[PDB]
DNA sequence: TCATGAATGACTATGCACGT
DNA sequence: TCATGAATGACTATGCACGT
């Protein structure tokens, strides 16, 4: 199975890849259109795609079928996916067996990333049931060592014991420039995209998995549906035990 | 490749973006009445100087100083959120002074950051009062460079006086204006009856404040959703605009909507009555004409029939137009934290709470640095005493650090204040400089004790709220501009 | 009413237009090569402190900076002068250090505001150094509430390095870029060579700058062009990128295109080949690849039919494409507020002239600051040799004034430096510090006595542009990328 | 009489008066401007057609390019009158055509522009008197207990403080003397108490007198020619500055 | 279906001179 | 016709909850 990558029918902000094979093809769902800009400068042209995502996602949920089409975002996944969606949904034709979706390690990156999911979950589920959607973790922090190579950490705790090896190790850093704090994926350059997200030999993905999909089918409908209480009692609920989830 | 559930990810995810919003984004503290975007608006102004007893700096350079190093988002609807603070029509009382273009309370939008320049208001002057004197708790920024505040000092109870509007995940706040002399009576009852329960008080505060007092004026009806709203925390207000009968030397009768309720877009509401005669559901209605202007304000002229009823049409306009609106009141606030649907003596008490908690605090902060001050003077005058032997100690030593370590030793002396000997300058050795370092010392002690006694007296930490708040309400404090009727 | 006539109010009307854009936006004062928006980005940034010896600052608070103080004008376009000072591509020698996404050769754009930081790089640090010691004239501002630098010191020829391109009115500039190691020897020719009449050190000067030195490397084919530049001020440099021809295993070969010339758009050029083909216009062409990526740079992948010449193939993309595309050089610079084309001589004599002039300025000023310095020492030295009287004396005065007019009196003394012994610390008593404060006398009139010798000789004066200038360079100069070639 | 919106522009913000012998256009550059000056004006005989962007050079530019132009045809649309042979005075919806741009160089730019537009395209506008510019405070000057005065020049505010402080009057060091860098920098009222109130506002009335000289120099300072062009200007530059002495 | 307001920027058109 | 580079910002679409 083989099939054409746009090189001067697909969405205009969709920077293909080279490789028409999907096995090998990679499509890089961003936020935003300076992070897509960076991840369409440090990706690996051959295999990974870019499609920069702008403003926040349509809720499939909530919206009524035909104003969700009418949403120039939606078009723009949709197409690129090649699949259809619901009856018409037909995995042969998906253009990239790597979805990778990348937001921004903040809150709103979280929250496009639960209308992206419920996108997926709800116009094409074979996709989450395959193993075709991943999430990418950006990194949180970059460390600037004076001499030797920048160390990158996902997390505050990386963060801590990496400048505690470097300087246990005689390393040293400056307490100006010293440790970069990301905010969002708008603030990499090309270079830190690929040695964070994009190199697959350095990148934290997350296989996303569809175990219940009766309890799936619930969950998305509290917390994505037009039922404000049922969504309201739900979180008063359960944000206070969110950090014991993984306890 | 690590894996993961969508249950898992889609609830610690929606949640994480939910609790931050509800916190720290769309609903305001109870305390100050501000939502982060505000707090750190008026704080990177104040930081900057942007002051009332300076000119006003250019808008950018607000919204850019609150992009660097408090807020960390874009600078096009930071601006956003200046310009509304800075709009007669939006705040009851505003805490942006704004120079140039900013907007109308039509479809006119506000001129683009570079037409414009802002600064803070007295008002505004008020909510960072004696900031700087540990009077509020402080954090590290979102890259911990920097600090900024986690709620202002608030010297006047900005959330009742401006309200708030804001939509969250699973809630949302709508909190009207209230005019700030009655919210001020309202605050001189809860101090004096600082013992009184939530009973007595809800009557206490509800028979000060009559209503909300909304910035565009116009009308209210009825008491019952007002009463409503501050019993339950929910209430329908029903508001109306100004309507004025004038008739015509032909004798053709003609209406004159001078007041239109809050939040009414001016533009909008024309259109609408102008498609609502088109089809034609508001029959009676001959001519619509704006004569507004920036000299006379308001002033739509809605010419009628001849065989047209003025309150027949009146009536009409009430019914099919936002010429009658209703305020859906929800008084949502974040408190301690968590969100709470509050009653009106709750909104007071909270406040108050705040405001004793700042004066206390400033009370703390002005007694620890009077005690530094004093430790310091009290060993300046040791060395006066001594001052024949101090010179020839200091002149005798090789170094600084032989003459500190004798100092100590000479007088009996702590290293600090050695260390402020050292760092005297010959001025004061002076015979009228001398004296004036004695006299310091016993104008200090004078006020340690003074410190020492509001602390030890809830009496006088009230009566300073009292007192420092009416001062504000005498200079700022303006007429009701919302009337109230009966049915 | 007034009445005015068209062809007065056209005349004046666009000749004011015409000479603010040729003087005061579209083209480069020769002493510094700088536009006044340049000027303004950079001074703004320095004063705000955003220098390599801190973090980058959000890119936001320089725009703010420039546009609140020196610049009126945008925070868009502010903002796209800014980036493109930042772009390896664009400027031979950055003086914007950017932090983020700042665009790419192609057309990718640079990310917003929001998303970038921004400092000053080392090299700018150069155009700004000692600027605080009078080194240059400054102007009010467009408000009148603060100063600006009309030129900045400019430590190496930025004009000739950096390069500009400009449309005005009537004219327009267009200067490439130079090696700066290059320009450099050319300067310390006109330094050793300063009696030199024009015919020699344009012979001089243009077989140290051997061309234009372009960030985009590549290739100049010719020396007509660039020697036409320098002698007349105007000429055609034809620029060629760099193309390998690669043979495959299946007997394929294959054009890979490294390289192009200065101010080519990469994926333009992709394009027009790809369009090229289309229609067909360049036969031979089998595939376009662009292999391109962040760690091997360019690398356009052009295979060609096995009937084809590679050679041929190589040809037709010069005629055709902009992989062989000239430069069209006019050396059109503003000198003493007038438009005028400039031969290479010129260039690097106003240039020197004008480091000459800051050099002799900073010395004046720091002459000023060191005779005042030592005029203060000398007081100080004078209470020292009668400490015990300067003490005796301030201990029985009333006020310090009285204090003051007697160590006037004591020591015959100016008001400024009983001043200075008034405000003397304790602190200094001590014995290592009364030596210090004769040693620093000693060190100062050593100081004065130097800098009264560079004000006097001419030859130390062009000494110190030299050994400074030598310094910058070899700690910020690097090799030449432009390779220069024969017909 | 014609009638107003309430076919025509978006943007233009027409007058209530259908009289065009009573109404008058402003022509302001910016929408900020234009947005503060709809607000400040008087609704009934003064209407309002902001302009976006540098103008097209209709002596440069190709006339079906000029035509395409947004800036162009809501201008042409907005006069009533034809352009060229089709011109007819009977149809000007507006009486006054007062151009009010910023008092920088760029506003002084797009009024050439806008000049260039109207005497190539609709010279009758200009010989008849209909053509317009406002003048723009430069200063504002805020005392602070009298009412404050505004200044459109350099001479005018030293001369206006000089009174002022003669008279006993004071002003801050600080907030002091406000200086506009242009229109957009203004809010409704102080353009209506400067440049819209027909009993203070400084118009200058636009008049032809030689058109044959005013032809040729349209083509030269407009004309795509440079050489003629460059010429001109360092010729003329060196005495703009005594064309009025 | 529209308003609220604090969150997630690219695109659009001209002046100006010069060379293709 | 297009690129250059400083000059002169409005419009476009979603989330979120609630009331007409
Ligand atoms: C998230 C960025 C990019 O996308 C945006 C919009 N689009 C959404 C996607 N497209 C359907 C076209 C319209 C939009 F209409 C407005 C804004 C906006 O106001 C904005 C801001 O900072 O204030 C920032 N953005 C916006
Ligand atoms: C003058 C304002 C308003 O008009 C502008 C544009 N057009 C909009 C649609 N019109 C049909 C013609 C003009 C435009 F394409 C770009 C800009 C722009 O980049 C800009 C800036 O500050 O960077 C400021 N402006 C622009
Ligand atoms: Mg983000
Ligand atoms: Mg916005
Ligand atoms: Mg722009
Ligand atoms: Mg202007």
């Amino acid at each position: 199975n083989a099939l054409v990558r746009r090189k001067s029918g697909l969405p205009g902000k969709l920077a293909d890849c080279r490789s028409t094979d999907p096995r090998k093809s990679e499509l890089y769902v961003v936020e935003g259109d300076s992070a897509g800009g960076s991840a369409k400068s440090g990706r690996d042209s051959m295999f990974q795609a870019i499609l920069p995502l702008r403003g926040k996602i349509i809720n499939v949920e909530k919206a009524r079928i035909d104003r969700v089409l009418k949403n120039t975002e939606v078009q723009a996944i949709i197409t690129a996916l090649g699949t259809g969606i619901h009856d018409e949904f037909d995995i042969g034709k998906l253009r990239y067996h790597k979805i990778v979706l990348m937001a921004d390690a903040d809150v709103d990156g979280q929250h496009i990333s639960t209308l992206l999911l419920t996108l997926l979950f709800r116009f094409m589920r074979p996709l989450i049931e395959n193993g075709h959607v991943f999430l990418a973790q950006p990194p949180l922090y970059k460390l600037k060592w004076q001499r030797s190579d920048p160390e990158f950490a996902y997390s505050d705790r990386e963060r801590d014991g990496l400048l505690e090896a470097g300087l246990k190790a005689g390393k040293k850093i400056n307490k100006e420039d010293g440790i970069q704090r990301y905010k969002g994926l708008g603030e990499m350059d090309a270079k830190e995209l690929w040695e964070t997200t994009m190199d697959p030999s350095v990148r934290v993905l997350r296989q996303v998995t569809l175990d219940d999909a009766a309890a799936a089918d619930e969950l998305f409908s509290i917390l994505m549906g037009e039922d404000v209480d049922a969504r309201r009692s739900f979180i008063t609920r359960n944000a206070k035990d969110v950090r014991f989830l993984d306890v | 490749i690590e894996p993961v559930d969508i249950e898992q990810e889609m609830q610690r995810s929606y949640i994480d973006y939910a609790m931050s919003v509800i916190v720290g984004r769309a609903l305001p503290e109870v305390r100050d009445g501000l939502k982060p975007v505000h707090r750190r608006v008026l704080y990177a102004m104040f930081d900057s100087g942007f002051r009332p007893d300076r000119s006003h700096a250019k808008s950018a350079r607000s919204v850019a100083e609150t992009m660097g190093n408090y807020h960390p988002h874009g600078d096009s609807s930071i601006y956003d959120s200046l310009v509304r603070m800075a709009q007669p029509w939006s705040l009851r009382y505003p805490l942006v002074d704004g120079q140039g273009n900013f907007g109308s309370p039509g479809n006119d939008p506000p001129a683009a950051m570079r037409y414009t320049e802002a600064r803070l208001t007295p008002l505004a002057m008020e909510m960072l009062r004696e900031i700087d004197e540990e009077t509020v708790d402080f954090i590290p920024n979102y890259d911990g460079r920097v600090q900024e505040p986690t709620v202002l000092p608030s010297r006047f109870p900005n959330l009742l006086a401006n309200g708030s509007g804001g939509i969250a995940v699973g809630m949302a706040t709508n909190i009207p204006p209230h005019n700030l002399r009655e919210l001020a009576d309202a605050v001189f009852w809860a101090l004096e009856n600082h013992d009184a329960d939530e009973e007595e008080t809800l009557a206490a505060v509800m028979g000060r404040v009559k209503g909300p007092d909304f910035p565009t004026a116009g009308l209210i009806v009825g008491s019952q959703g007002t009463a409503d709203a501050y019993k339950t925390g929910r209430g329908s207000i029903r508001m109306r605009g100004v309507v004025e009968v004038e008739e015509d030397s032909r004798g053709r009768t003609s209406l004159v909507i001078t007041e239109l309720p809050y939040q009414v877009n001016h533009d909008n509401f024309i259109t609408s009555i102008a498609e609502q005669v088109r089809d034609g559901k508001l029959a009676g209605i001959s001519n619509i004409e704006d004569q507004s202007s920036d000299r006379v304000g308001l002033r739509i002229v809605i010419e009628i029939k001849r065989d047209a009823v003025a309150k027949v049409v009146i009536n009409n306009l009430y019914k099919h137009t936002q010429l009658q609106t209703s305020f859906g009141a929800n008084m949502l606030a974040i408190v301690d934290g968590v969100p709470r649907t509050l009653r009106l003596d709750q909104l007071i008490r909270y406040y108050v709470d705040h405001q004793l908690d700042v004066i206390v605090r400033r009370t703390t902060y002005r007694l620890r640095k009077a005690n530094e001050r004093a430790h310091i003077l009290r060993g300046l005058v040791k060395a006066l005493d001594a001052l024949d032997e101090v010179i020839a100690l200091i002149r005798a030593s090789e170094t600084v650090d032989i003459a500190r370590a004798g100092l100590i030793e000479l007088l009996d002396i702590d290293e600090i204040q050695a260390q402020a000997i050292l760092d005297m300058q010959l001025r004061r050795l002076a015979a009228l400089e001398r004296q004036r370092i004695i006299d310091d010392l016993a104008k200090i002690e004078a006020e340690i004790a003074d410190l020492e006694d509001i602390l030890a007296k809830p009496e006088r930490q009230r009566g300073i709220v009292r007192d420092e708040l009416a001062e504000i309400v005498d200079r700022h404090g303006d007429d009701r501009r919302t009337r109230i009727i009966a049915i």
